[PDB]
């Protein structure tokens, strides 16, 4: 029984998007790689190195042409003809365009790959862009977050494998099961927001009663995601707002890494 | 003189190129190159100092937490903030739990397949594999039946013809020296490691709000609201849940990881005799336990001439001797300004000229301490603790050595620690001592909350006018980390990170002295230059992180 | 001649008294008494039919789910509702996963300490204990090292002087026949069982909204909103989470529970020859898979004269043959109306008169099937499935018998299943077959959602006038359950529950025939009349639930 | 060292409150009984039966006089002089008053013990009452719910053990960390409530989008508890409203087992 092929290329990645798989429970990373998919290429986990691992990549791109899911994490730097990210002597943008040609499906995992993320913030030293900008006229599935809950990625791949097509996507090509609603339109602190019960300073009376974090700079009103419902790490009750810290808007272009932590969001 | 390149080096964080000249089957000269740059130090510039930690935490997702804590420590240094002791207990539990996950994944998922042949595991007898751990480990998952379940997983992967991640590794290579049984033991421990590191990260998640990339920090302390009686905040039920996961770590660290370190050493004894990176070592003290950013559980310091009697203790993150020594040089890196720069005056102006053997060959800067090349990381922190006569560290190293002695009849002198396997042993000792940090700091937090102290945060006063300089030291899984913040007129005017893999992976410096990676490869035997396993073994012992090294 | 009372019977659900007459050191006569009543049947009267299930679920928290599903099935029968098939898949997954938890906890937490001596386990050799299971089980947690860790936890408990739940058990009692090694094995499995039963309840919780006491049912189907693309509802991520827990159950059930059932049988062979409760057996078919409340995965039926040739199959919850045979009598129970009553015409008027050997002595009514006393539960469901020539049940029973034969040199014939151990074997066979039910129904749900069917609910039409009579059958962990609802002018005018422990624990009926518990005890040898362990062993084999029996 | 003693007495209980312990993770029931407490009396788990288990209770009542936590689940039936719950030939109310004399602390676990619960609903055939009514001179800690999350109980016991006193209690003697807030004042569907985004039938479009269940008869608006935050079974995202059924108000006297499932929170 053959497992569906996946090729994972890292550009300007911090490796947080790969690390998210090590927290997953359904499936666990070991059940992912042994039972669910064949991970044909991944620099972080590959036994093979150098010439031999670039052999595995070439072998897989040919054998599985038209069949593999291409996953990219990290931004793609276009400034100075691609030299801010060089693997085996070539710009990563070239490795990515080559792998994109044979792909059955293409996923941008994380805010860096989805829209440029932190790598493309401020003055954007490397002219970092998101995957859709380097692959115009290809359908990119965007799974943003820094990093996303790994199940936002895994359940997307599972939909492709089980039902033979991608999940339903929004206007930004994000899966609606994970990104269909504002965090603020499904947040358990909304009653505090409605009543004017606000934390003003970490450690204050309102903060210690679990009131709304709007006035500490919560970006939940401007950020699409499932952080308040799916949350993180499958232990229950764990997302940034539950822990006591405002949403930073890491999922959302123009919010995360652009607005200050304590800068107030626009509310619809 | 034959020339090889390894690009990419896999089973590290980020993008590394290694080149070696090989003379007479031995590497005579080496180059380390970080091949990806983001300009994270530029991205954070001109922002409120309070914002830096959320941006510069994204320097790395493998060593998540580390840049976040170092950033708030740097802002707190600039602003003369004393961190509330509960905020120290929480930062310490996160750092120790994260470092547990980090070290376990390094030994198993990143390193083990340099030393372990999975095709040889297929030929093992599970009953004999199980029998040889009798009296060596009290681990409860070393049964013939466990090893058989694991052997059948390997068998089914091979039979599918889809080896994926495991395809075309160094299977059958002549430098692979474990018998089939010890390969199968290692693969079983590889899979068990994944459960242990997941429990470590559940500790991190319950205090950080998630991992990777915690979200509970602030310049001034943490965002966790302590209230034993509060709904939806850090209450006794949440603290009991944290403790339940702390309690699950120790047995795997003590009965599997610590034992596998001695077992790998036992079959690879010449790897205690090569891979020395440096004669100088630096580590920061870590895990402050008072209200004044001091009283560290772990000591740091500076060792020179590979001679522990030179040990100079460092007991403060404000130590001017440490602060004044640190400089970085881009003489052989792709940046414009080449003379050694103190990080508060540091620049990062990209100057890509392509590869030159004698010129610029890396995005990594070359750090020095008073002009010397220095190795950082768990070998460094283990040598400093041994030199400080820390009985806990001596006792833990001696436990690993006792298992080695039982298996081989030989011993390990301190001189043999200056090596590829000594570096691996130092990381294992670090992971073992951190289990007592987690128990100590959890208990300190419960006790302190009981005395009525629920304080977690001091509000920073950031003056709208004036210049303020701050440095944040942290002993990260890979070694001493420092973030250097200059504040001018209430915003970041300069930000420089000097990261542990910057020290270790740094190219030739201003006086052309090779960095630790480059020195460690001199004398590496190569049985087959098309399959340079021996180079990859030495480089993996440093736990390279090139997103850290370059940022 | 000698009269004994066991009050309370522990390691059951609820409040049970057992009295025995002893002659020549053998039980000659017995009485079973339910000592607690709530009047759940009266509490639920005069309500909207839709409300019943949330109220009558609280009949029992050990067999949580069972009364909830039976209640909605009774309202559905009364209103001729065809349940959407996706609602059947979800009800079936909850019932199978709940039943897995229930059976594991019954064998280990409720029953094992009847057979297992914890003082003998302290004397065991962990290596010899491990050696015994070689070639018997492929379980991965049977190492000497696991058994040592377990033996040390018992040693520490006894040494503390605080034995708690283990205090003053039948330690050193003559009827304790396991060697020290097998006692230690059983205690190791006792602790491992608690992890397996937690995974089973995670399946229940993810569909029920919690457990105990699920909250996802409705008269008309379920409250789960199926939408693969919806956030905050039952999407593909939630279904993968459910499947992750389903997949964790099978190994423990097959390699530990199934094997321990045979091991206990091997050391207690005379318990295959005593503890027969009846010659008549009833079970309802279970796990409907169509959109017409039918096509059951598990068959049901009626067996008479302990003779599987008499098997009368039941393949519909609407079978008039099953519906018309059922009556209950309070001739020897603490209610006013003593003649047999069909449940649609039943009453529950308390009439406490205290204990009388010859008169009324229980809050449990005495059910009959066409005037006859019947045993219900896993032995009844096993005998029905064997009589039906269900290959899966024959194969599973033969696997248990093959382990027993491997340990004893002996075999088990169908005649020996009419026994205390045969009853325990039926339960283990049920738990084993339920693991294929979970896989089958999960896959069927995934397949159905794939075809575009997201229907989970049909709104019930409750006429404001008129009389409607309904019955909901369910094969619960302890046997056939039936909820009987009369709707008059839009509200419940009568509600009667006939519960499996009612059939088995019932007192003497209208024609003075003893119930299964009372019959099973006749001929029980008593080594010590002040510690009648032999009586508790037979009674525990029925898995008594007295909140269920009495309600 | 010695473990703190616990004596557990079941009255008119369904055993769901005991069963809650088998779902617990911090601590697990095996760590609870081997490491955190000495469970000196519990009829569901005790090796001893009949005369030997009654010996265990009288030995524990004497040895640990003034030191044990007394836990009661189930309602106590007062009608007809206590005969609706008889253990070892005596009304359970007598067992309870005897045990309560020597108790360091007394906990009513579950809605039945806390206020009579389901057993005292409708015509109340047995004259069932809550534990506070039976023990009018004692401070009873109430941990309601049917059954509550076991950690509501376990973190109460831990507070007594670790800090030598009960946790902070509200006016009904419920721990504030678990019962200090209306479910509706910390419910992640509050934004749907606020926008008038309501499910009106199970399976309808609003229901399949995770909208507010007010109009299916949610009792969140009149029920104190932590169902929306702590939730159940420690897997993440599991409580009745999350899985798509309204809160029934099982925690709250006069709501659960009194109002209809579909009776709206503002109707009496
Ligand atoms: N440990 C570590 Fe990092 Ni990815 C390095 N080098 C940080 O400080
Ligand atoms: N199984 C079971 Fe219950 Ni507590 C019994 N007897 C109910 O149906
Ligand atoms: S999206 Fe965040 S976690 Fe993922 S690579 Fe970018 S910075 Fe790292
Ligand atoms: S502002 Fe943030 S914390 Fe407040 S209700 Fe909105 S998402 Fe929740
Ligand atoms: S509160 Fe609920 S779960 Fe607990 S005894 Fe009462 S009915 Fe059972
Ligand atoms: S679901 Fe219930 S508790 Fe939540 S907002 Fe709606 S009415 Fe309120
Ligand atoms: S910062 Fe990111 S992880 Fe979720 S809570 Fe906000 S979008
Ligand atoms: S019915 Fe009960 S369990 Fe919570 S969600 Fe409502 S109080
Ligand atoms: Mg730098
Ligand atoms: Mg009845």
């Amino acid at each position: 029984p053959q497992r569906p092929p996946v090729i994972w290329i890292g550009a300007q990645e911090c490796t947080g998007c790969t690390e998210s798989l090590l927290r997953a429970t359904h499936p666990t990373v070991e059940n992912l790689v042994l039972e669910t998919i064949s991970l044909e290429y991944h620099e972080v986990l590959s036994a093979a190195f150098g010439h031999q691992v670039e052999e595995n990549k070439h072998n897989a791109l040919e054998k599985y042409k038209g069949q593999y899911v291409l996953v990219v994490d990290g931004s793609i730097p276009l400034k100075d003809n691609g030299i801010y990210c060089m693997v085996a002597g070539e710009p990563i943008v070239d490795h990515i365009r080559r792998a994109a040609e044979g792909a059955a499906a293409i996923i941008a995992i994380g805010s860096c790959a989805a829209w440029g993320g932190v790598a493309a913030a401020g003055v954007n030293p490397t002219g970092a862009v998101g995957l859709q900008e380097v692959l115009p006229g290809k359908t990119i599935i965007n799974i943003p977050g820094c990093p996303p809950n790994p199940h936002n990625f895994l359940a997307t791949v599972a939909h492709i494998i089980t039902y033979g097509k991608p999940p339903k996507l929004d206007a930004k090509n994000r899966p609606t099961f994970a990104y269909g609603r504002l965090i603020h339109e499904h947040c358990e602190r909304r009653p505090h927001f409605d009543a004017g019960r606000f934390a003003k300073e970490f450690g204050d009376e309102g903060h210690r009663e679990g009131w709304c974090l709007y006035h500490l700079g919560c970006k939940g009103p401007e950020t699409y995601g499932n952080c308040s419902t799916l949350q993180f790490c499958d232990v229950g009750g764990v997302w940034p707002v539950a822990i006591g810290h405002p949403c930073y808007g890491c999922n959302e272009e123009g919010i995360g890494f652009h607005k200050g932590i304590h800068q107030l969001a626009h509310v619809e | 003189s034959q020339r090889i390149t390894i690009d990419p080096v896999t089973r590290i964080e980020g993008h590394l190129r290694i080149d070696c000249e090989i003379e007479n089957g031995v590497v005579s000269k080496a180059w380390a190159s970080g091949t990806m740059w983001r300009g994270m130090e530029e991205i954070v510039k001109n922002r409120d100092p309070r914002d830096a930690w959320m941006i510069v935490q994204r320097i790395c997702g493998v060593c998540t937490t580390t840049h976040a804590i170092s950033s708030v420590r740097a802002a707190e240094s600039a602003l003369n903030i004393d961190v509330p002791v509960n905020a120290q207990y929480i930062r310490n539990i996160i750092l120790a739990a994260h470092t547990t996950h980090d070290h376990i994944v390094h030994f198993y998922q990143l390193s083990a397949l340099d030393w372990v042949d999975i095709t040889s595991a297929l030929k093992a007898d599970p009953a004999k594999a199980s029998a040889m751990l009798n009296g060596v480990s009290t681990w409860h998952l070393n049964s013939a039946e466990e090893f058989t379940k694991v052997q059948n997983k390997i068998k089914d992967l091979v039979a599918s013809g889809q080896l994926g991640i495991f395809a075309n590794g160094c299977w059958g290579h002549p430098a692979m020296q474990l018998p089939p049984e010890v390969n199968l033991i290692a693969v079983a421990h590889y899979l068990q490691a994944l459960e242990c590191q997941r429990d470590a990260n559940r500790v991190v998640a319950l205090l950080g709000g998630k991992t990777p990339h915690i979200q509970n920090l602030a310049v001034g302390g943490v965002a966790n609201p302590i209230n034993l009686d509060g709904l939806g905040v850090l209450n006794l039920e949440r603290l009991m849940y944290i403790k339940s996961f702390i309690d699950k770590l120790s047995d795997f660290v003590e009965q599997v990881y610590k034992v596998d370190t001695a077992v790998i050493a036992a079959f690879y004894p010449e790897w205690l005799e090569r891979g020395q990176g440096a004669v100088n070592y630096l580590s920061a003290p870590e895990f402050p336990t008072d209200g004044k950013n001091g009283s560290f559980l772990f000591p740091g310091g500076y060792i020179t001439d590979a001679d522990l009697s030179t040990y100079r203790p460092i007991t403060s993150h404000s130590d001017e001797y440490l602060i004044k020594g640190i400089q970085e040089s881009a003489k052989h890196a792709w940046y414009k300004d080449e003379a050694p720069q103190a990080p508060w005056e540091g620049t990062t102006v990209p100057d890509y000229t392509g590869w030159s053997d004698d010129g610029k060959y890396s995005w990594v800067k070359a750090p020095t301490f008073y002009g010397k090349t220095v190795e950082v990381g768990p070998l460094a922190n283990m040598l400093c603790k041994l030199a400080a006569k820390r009985e806990s560290t001596h006792a833990k190293l001696n436990e690993i050595v006792a298992i080695y002695t039982k298996l081989t009849g030989k011993t390990i002198e301190v001189a043999q620690l200056h090596s590829t396997l000594g570096r691996i042993i130092g990381r294992t000792v670090h992971c073992c001592e951190l289990q007592n940090v987690l128990q100590d700091q959890y208990n300190a937090l419960i006790v302190n909350i009981g005395k009525g102290d629920h304080t977690t945060f001091v509000k920073p006063d950031i003056p709208a006018t004036g210049e303020f300089k701050g440095v944040g030291f942290l002993e990260a899984p890979r070694g001493m980390l420092s973030h250097w913040m200059v504040i001018k007129d209430g915003i970041i005017s300069n930000y420089q990170a000097v990261v542990p893999s910057t020290w270790n992976s740094g190219p030739r410096n201003f006086n052309d002295e090779v960095g630790p990676y480059e020195r460690s490869l001199v004398g590496t035997p190569i049985a087959d230059p098309n399959k340079p396993l021996e180079v990859v073994r030495t480089i993996h012992s440093f736990d390279p992180c090139m997103s850290c090294a370059v940022h």
